[PDB]
């Protein structure tokens, strides 16, 4: 079963960037959608981007639209967040999260399959 | 059937996706049936929701012998 690990959160300044990126071990990442999930204490886990398994086709959420890249590169197992312009409403627990799924949309936490630990993203004003 | 079965069942149709019910995944034991909500109708499948846009029902067949 798909161990899923996050890199990369941390201190930064508003108007910064940052890259996360989570890594899948063994030899199936290319078969799972990937997405990125956020957890602010106190809310359910909010849906941030997702990405076919093939990287043909992404998805955002709203509050990222035109800030946050989601990518993906299988010949790594990997899949990257990148994040710019950040705002202190970013601040949050950032989550990987794999799909069997292949394809189409998929936003609730609930219908994804397998979590990394989270990563600590904190922005200071 | 599992959220493994039936999404595995999904990417194998997933170019054949209509608002019409899919046969049974399995003909024996417990399998998903599929289609596109009529609500959606005509969304491309790299548009549909898994949630919101795919209706998913069981199917019951009989035991596996």
């Amino acid at each position: 079963q798909v161990q899923l690990q996050e890199s990369g959160g941390g201190l930064v300044q508003a108007g910064g960037s940052l890259r996360l990126s989570c890594a899948a071990s063994g030899r199936t990442f290319s078969s799972y959608s990937m997405g990125w999930f956020r957890l602010v204490p106190g809310k359910e886990r909010e849906f941030v981007a997702r990405i076919s398994s093939s990287g043909g086709n992404t998805y955002y959420a709203d509050s990222v639209r035109g800030r946050f890249t989601i990518s993906r590169d299988n010949a790594k197992n990997t899949v990257y967040l990148q994040m710019n312009s950040l705002k202190p409403e970013d601040t949050a627990v950032y989550y990987c999260a794999a799909d069997l799924l292949q394809f189409g949309r998929s936003s609730r936490a609930a219908d994804y399959d397998y979590w990394g630990q989270g990563t600590q993203v904190t922005v200071s004003s | 059937p599992s959220d493994k079965h039936i999404k595995e069942y999904l990417n194998k149709i997933q170019n054949s996706l209509s608002t019409e019910w899919s046969p049974c995944s399995v003909t024996c034991g417990n399998g998903i049936q599929v289609r596109i909500k009529p609500g959606s109708a005509n969304k491309p499948k790299d548009e549909l929701d898994y949630a919101n846009d795919i209706e998913k029902k069981i199917c019951k067949m009989e035991k596996c012998s």
